[PDB]
């Protein structure tokens, strides 16, 4: 018995039998269930019970140290078997049987490293979880205080004076106002527009008043700051940057532009800091695991090569030149060129095989690749094999050194990459099965709840759609799917989607980033002028002049013509600045001389500005209007003084040393996106046309089968704005896909696509999703995440150089040096208690029980803050005010007792000072709360935020939270410098966009509230765009060139037409500079400091160790 | 000469056609018809 069980258990045949059974079981869960599926589930359950019986008879149950349930693997298997039998005996529970598939992770070699890294990351995220909860709660309370009911603001028609509704009575007015038919809504809109009486907020049309407390909240009532739970969901959504432009715009439209400040904080503190902490934790976990893994342990002449290289480049260019709606000459050229290229390739292969003996020729890998290409070409011209043509592009890898090194690096460490990708796809499969089971029927049962009773494009109806929705959540979009799920489902949708976001986005994708980081990483005059140039006052004066004039330049808005005084100031400043630039250039030329002036880049910038201003001045003298683009070049003088700010040198040094690597990665990405864009052109070129009516609505294929029927019924045969008609369009659409902005429409048109000149049909071509999935793996998860890795490495080196550390020292030596330097500065201190009564108070105060009681009181006060909600009675508000009064009194008693006990020693500790400040603020608040509210509601709400001060004491006493906050405080100066660089870049782009797109007509994201008319609105848009959020709408607005009227110079009309080329340049440059370079800098900084802290607390000494030493001493 | 939506090689296309209620000029264009494959047809400019 026992002998048989042991002998059978450890044979690999049994393990592989069970693994094959599990894989078959997965394949059967993918397919819909029938009677066959029922019998096969019984078969599978029988196999699993045989396994469990064998294992238990082999080992035991729990008693032994090596019993059956001593390993979590057996725990998972046994629990799933119990759940399967429970489902058989007696629905939501039967989904989790899919968890058995987790065992399949062991098939791939090298899985132990990835599994251990994942487990270490999860176990290390505990303290980050505590800090995340606290910070999210604080922000949710602030948002509840700021935006309570603001998202319910609606434009209501005035009570009619004609008397059709009747003689006015208060009841009659309420009855009229409450009717939904009297709320303003543009036709075809699904949500009511928000309004607000604050300056800069959404205005109501004439005859409409902005009221509060009517109707429901946006998005089926799921997007509001009405309660602490909803505020928490909104804060988490904002932190994750998930569709956050919508909430951002709703809040700023209801409350006013100044509330942007709020979003600045949460975005900076929540996105640029914590998610980077999670990334740092994952990086450390993977690095520890990899460290442990490592520790454990004619035709053959260069001219011919160049000829074939140029032929390959020409072939790639011709393949890229293919597009939709060509002329006959062009494609005749292209096909003839393809025939010539195939002929050249055949000649190359034959000449090589003859010159170099056949046995050796096929030995080389590149030769066999060439031969495969030749075979595919001969088959292609023999006879779809024309897809295989794409392989030719990869031939260029032999000749491009950087691309060759990239591919060699990828081939070196394929095992880890395949393990991570397999884990990602296995987790996606598990989540897709679970979602399909939990939410499968609700989408069909409750279709009516959807806006048109029609099934949404993203659902859980079948396995394919479940996988697509889960993959979309893993990409970062989970809030909208959760909205639909809640509409048809229940609360269970929230934990699911949110969970999918943690496991996939914040753990798995961060782990992929960690892999990428680990693997891819006359004498008088000259004398006076030199003296005046080196002088400090002169340099400060020049900087001040530049900054003042640059700031003035931001006042040139759409209202400038209506301010004659501002126009005069602008003109006179232009003339004075021309004179000033000429004088400064002359002074610098006398000071440094021609040679050094014209070999420096900064003096090139100054000279270019001088030339532009002289050109503008000679134009004004000649009577020609000044070119505005040229006079906008003076802002570029702000970069030299900016680089001289304290501590800014590290950031700029990092950026200048990272430019070459970033350029190389951009080239490699252009190559891979060229491959994908050629494929996209060949797949979707000319297939995005569709029939639309007077209203821009697609028609059924039953009524319009194609373009002929479309035009016979006097309809429009309209093309989609984003398409794959040629390579440039494919580039732009793939950029939309990789950034995850505008991708939904592209895939919808892609999967409805049919033959050319045919009406698209909903989901007739579902499997085209595959095309995008691959791209997102190889164009977004890999190429776009190299920038952050490059920045991390270069910033680590730059900070090492900045602090004077030698490049040759190893990490242990650096840690020892840091410990020694810490030991250099340390001093003891002692306090003295009283007099007997004072000494008794002292003994009471010092006791840790007092601190824990205060801890509890702070927690209760925080909860009382959470209890506040919109729509609560005035009685409830008074009761909550009185509870807060009690808490304030208790904390004031704390301060009195501690002051009495510690005399002047109270102020030695910084946290005592924080508590004292908070208590004084709360007392003044008790004095002023009655007065302030009576004498704008916004002022009272904003001043009541100091209430949050006395719950911020909750962080005091924590150890891990203190560790993270110390890491954040060491990095504060660098983070501020990065933010200042970001704001200067935003200022430059704001002025230029004000010049370019100040008159475009309202379209897409651009409207009355959000546009480039003023500097403030431009800054709002640019802050939103710095995260790449919602740039598809901005692009559609600023690149529009249809139904636009040109300017009339004689009549003075400036126009309302956009520029597609200018829009592309502006937006792509902004996305590359901010989203891919400057924003990533944050992460770099964070990681370094966090790592520096963690290795101090793990393999070194920390300030807390010295603190304990001196408390003892 | 031949009509709209018919194979042609740039020298045999009718000047104009009364198709969908307007006299529309015709040029022999060449439209996507697969991977690196296109069918050359007479369509209006
Ligand atoms: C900080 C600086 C604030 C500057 C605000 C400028 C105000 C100017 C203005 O026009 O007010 C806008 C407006 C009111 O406009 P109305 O008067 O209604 O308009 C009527 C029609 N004209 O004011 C606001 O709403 C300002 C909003 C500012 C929000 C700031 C939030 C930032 C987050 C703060 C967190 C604080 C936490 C405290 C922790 C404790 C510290 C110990
Ligand atoms: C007896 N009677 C004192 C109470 C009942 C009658 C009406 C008045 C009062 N009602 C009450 C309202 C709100 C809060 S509360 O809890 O919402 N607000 C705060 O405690 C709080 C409020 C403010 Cl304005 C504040 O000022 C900011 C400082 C910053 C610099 C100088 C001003 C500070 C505060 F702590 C509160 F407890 C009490
Ligand atoms: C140094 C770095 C780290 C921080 C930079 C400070 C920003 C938070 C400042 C700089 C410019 C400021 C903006 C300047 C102009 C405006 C317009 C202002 O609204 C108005 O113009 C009110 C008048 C109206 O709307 O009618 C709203 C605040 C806002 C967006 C400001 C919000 C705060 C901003 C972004
Ligand atoms: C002016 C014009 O275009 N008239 C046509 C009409 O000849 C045709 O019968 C109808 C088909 O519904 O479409 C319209
Ligand atoms: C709103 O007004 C319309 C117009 O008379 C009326 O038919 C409708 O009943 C009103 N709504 C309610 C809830 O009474
Ligand atoms: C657009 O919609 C309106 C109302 O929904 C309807 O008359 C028609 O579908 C379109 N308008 C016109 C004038 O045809
Ligand atoms: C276009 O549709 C009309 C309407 O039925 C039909 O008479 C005509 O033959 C069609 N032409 C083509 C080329 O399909």
């Amino acid at each position: 018995i026992r002998r048989v069980a042991i002998s059978t258990m450890v044979q690999p045949i049994f393990s592989y039998f069970i693994m094959i059974t599990i894989l078959i079981h997965c394949i059967f869960m993918i397919m819909p269930a029938t009677q066959t599926t029922y019998i096969l589930e019984l078969v599978f359950l029988s196999i699993y019970t045989i396994e469990v019986v064998v294992k238990v008879l082999a080992r035991g149950f729990i008693l032994h140290p090596f019993a059956y349930l001593r390993d979590p693997w057996n725990w998972l298997d046994f629990l799933v078997t119990l759940i399967g039998y429970i489902t058989l005996v007696v629905y939501a529970l039967r989904a989790f049987r899919v968890l058995r598939s987790w065992r399949t992770v062991t098939i791939v070699p090298g899985w132990r490293t990835i599994v251990d890294a994942l487990s270490l990351s999860i176990t290390s995220l505990k303290d980050l979880v505590l800090l995340l909860l606290f910070s999210l709660s604080v922000f949710a309370l602030i948002g509840l205080q700021l935006f309570m009911g603001n998202l319910k603001h609606k434009c209501v028609k005035h009570f009619p004076a004609d008397g059709s509704w009747g003689n006015f009575t208060d009841e009659r007015w309420f009855n009229y106002t409450s009717n939904s038919s009297h709320w303003y809504i543009p036709d075809d809109w699904i949500e009511y527009p928000l309004c607000g009486n604050s300056s800069g907020a959404g205005m109501c049309p004439p005859g409409y008043t902005c009221l509060q407390g009517y109707g429901g909240n946006p998005n089926y009532g799921y997007t509001s700051f009405d309660t602490f739970g909803w505020a928490f969901l909104s804060v988490f959504r904002l932190v994750t940057l998930d569709y956050w432009e919508d909430l951002y715009q709703l809040a700023l439209r209801s409350a006013g532009p100044w509330h942007i400040l709020f979003f600045i904080i949460v975005v900076f503190y929540g996105t640029f800091c914590f998610l980077n902490f999670i990334l740092a934790v994952v990086v450390m976990s993977y690095t520890h695991m990899v460290k442990r893994a490592d520790e454990e342990k004619v035709v053959l002449s260069p001219f011919f090569e160049l000829f074939i290289a140029v032929i390959i480049v020409l072939n790639i260019t011709f393949m890229a030149l293919d597009h939709h709606d060509m002329n006959i000459e062009f494609e005749r050229i292209l096909r003839t060129g393809n025939y010539i290229f195939t002929s050249i390739y055949i000649v190359e292969a034959v000449l090589k095989i003859i010159a170099l003996s056949p046995k050796f020729y096929f030995k080389d890998s590149w030769n066999v690749f060439d031969f495969i290409i030749v075979v595919f070409a001969i088959l292609e011209l023999g006879l779809v094999f024309r897809s295989f043509r794409l392989l030719r592009v990869f031939r260029l890898a032999k000749f491009w050194p950087t691309l060759n090194n990239f591919m060699s690096v990828m081939t070196k460490s394929y095992g880890a990459f395949v393990n991570v990708m397999y884990v990602m796809f296995l987790l996606l499969f598990i989540f897709a099965i679970i979602g399909m089971q939990l939410f499968g029927m609700n989408y069909i049962d409750n279709m009516e709840r959807f806006p048109d009773g029609d099934l949404p494009r993203w659902n859980f109806t079948d396995f394919l759609h479940s996988f697509m929705i889960v993959f979309r959540a893993l990409c970062g979009e989970w809030i909208e799917s959760m909205w639909d799920c809640m509409l048809v489902g229940d609360w269970s949708c929230i934990p699911f989607f949110v969970a999918v976001f943690f496991v996939g986005n914040l753990v798995i994708l961060n782990l992929l980033i960690a892999l990428l980081l680990n693997n891819y990483g006359w004498s008088n005059i000259r004398r006076v002028c030199f003296l005046l140039a080196k002088n400090k006052y002169f340099q400060k004066f020049v900087t001040a002049v530049l900054v003042i004039t640059s700031v003035l330049l931001a006042l040139e808005d759409i209202y400038l013509p209506q301010r004659p005084v501002l126009v005069n100031i602008t003109l006179y400043v232009d003339y004075v600045l021309t004179a000033f630039f000429v004088i400064e250039m002359i002074i610098m030329l006398f000071a440094v001389g021609f040679k050094k002036y014209f070999t420096s880049k900064w003096y090139w910038l100054d000279f270019i500005v001088v030339v532009a201003y002289l050109l503008n001045f000679v134009l004004m003298c000649a009577g020609i209007e000044a070119l505005q683009t040229l006079r906008l070049l003076r802002v570029f003088r702000l970069f030299r003084p900016l680089s001289k700010v304290n501590g800014m040198q590290v950031v700029t040094s990092t950026l200048v040393e990272a430019v070459p690597h970033i350029f190389n990665v951009i080239l490699v990405g252009i190559f891979f996106w060229l491959v994908f864009a050629i494929m996209g052109v060949q797949l979707f070129a000319g297939k995005f046309y569709k029939c639309v009516d007077e209203n821009s609505t697609v028609l059924s294929h039953e009524i319009t089968m194609d373009r002929n029927d479309c035009l016979h019924e006097n309809y429009t045969w309209e093309n989609s704005p984003m398409n794959f008609d040629h390579v440039g369009n494919a580039y732009l659409s793939l950029l939309q896909v990789a950034t995850f902005k505008g991708w939904l429409q592209i895939m919808n048109d892609a999967i409805d696509s049919r033959e050319v000149h045919k009406q698209p049909i909903r989901e007739t071509n579902i499997y085209m999703y595959l095309y995008f999935i691959f791209f997102i793996v190889f164009g977004s998860f890999f190429i776009l995440k190299l920038f952050v890795c490059i920045l991390i490495d270069i910033f680590r080196q730059q900070r090492r150089k900045a602090e004077g550390l030698s490049a040759t020292d190893s990490r242990t030596q650096l840690i020892y040096r840091r410990a020694v330097m810490r030991t250099m500065s340390a001093k003891p201190v002692k306090r003295i208690p009283k007099n007997k009564i004072q000494g008794c108070i002292f003994d009471l105060v010092t006791n840790q029980a007092f601190d824990i009681s205060i801890m509890v009181l702070i927690c209760l006060n925080m909860v009382t803050m959470m209890v506040e909600k919109e729509g609560q009675s005035q009685h409830m508000t008074e009761v909550l005010y009185w509870i807060n009064v009690v808490f304030i009194i208790l904390f004031t008693g704390e301060c009195v007792l501690k002051l009495i006990s510690l005399r002047h020693y109270y102020f030695t500790v910084g946290w005592n000072i924080f508590d004292f400040v908070v208590v004084i603020i709360s007392i003044v608040g008790m004095f002023l709360a009655d007065l302030i509210e009576t004498y704008s509601p916004t002022l009272f709400r904003v001043i009541r935020l100091a209430r949050i001060g006395r719950i911020l004491r909750l962080v005091k006493g924590a150890k891990g939270i203190r560790l993270l906050l110390l890491a954040l405080r060491k990095a504060l100066r660098t983070l501020f410098n990065v933010s200042f660089l970001l704001f200067v870049i935003m200022f430059v782009y704001a002025v230029f966009g004000m010049e370019f797109f100040m008159h475009i007509r309202d379209a897409g994201a651009i409207d009355d509230v959000y546009n480039f008319k003023t500097f403030g609105q431009s800054i709002i848009l640019l802050f939103q765009l710095a995260t790449s959020a919602g740039w598809d709408g901005v692009y559609f607005a600023i690149a529009n060139e249809e139904d636009c009227r040109a300017p009339d110079h004689e009549l003075g009309y400036p126009g309302n037409c956009g520029s597609r080329a200018l829009g592309i340049a502006y937006l792509v440059s902004y996305l590359i500079i901010t989203c891919l370079v400057v924003i990533n800098m944050y992460a770099a900084v964070i990681l370094d400091y966090v790592l520096e802290v963690y290795e101090d607390s793990k393999e070194g000494l920390t300030d807390d160790d010295y603190d304990m030493f001196f408390e003892v001493w | 000469c031949k009509k709209y939506d018919v194979e042609c090689d740039s020298g045999e296309c009718c000047q104009k056609q009364y198709l969908w209620y307007k006299w529309r000029p015709l040029d022999c264009r060449c439209l996507k018809s697969g991977f690196f494959s296109s069918k050359c047809v007479c369509r209006d400019v």
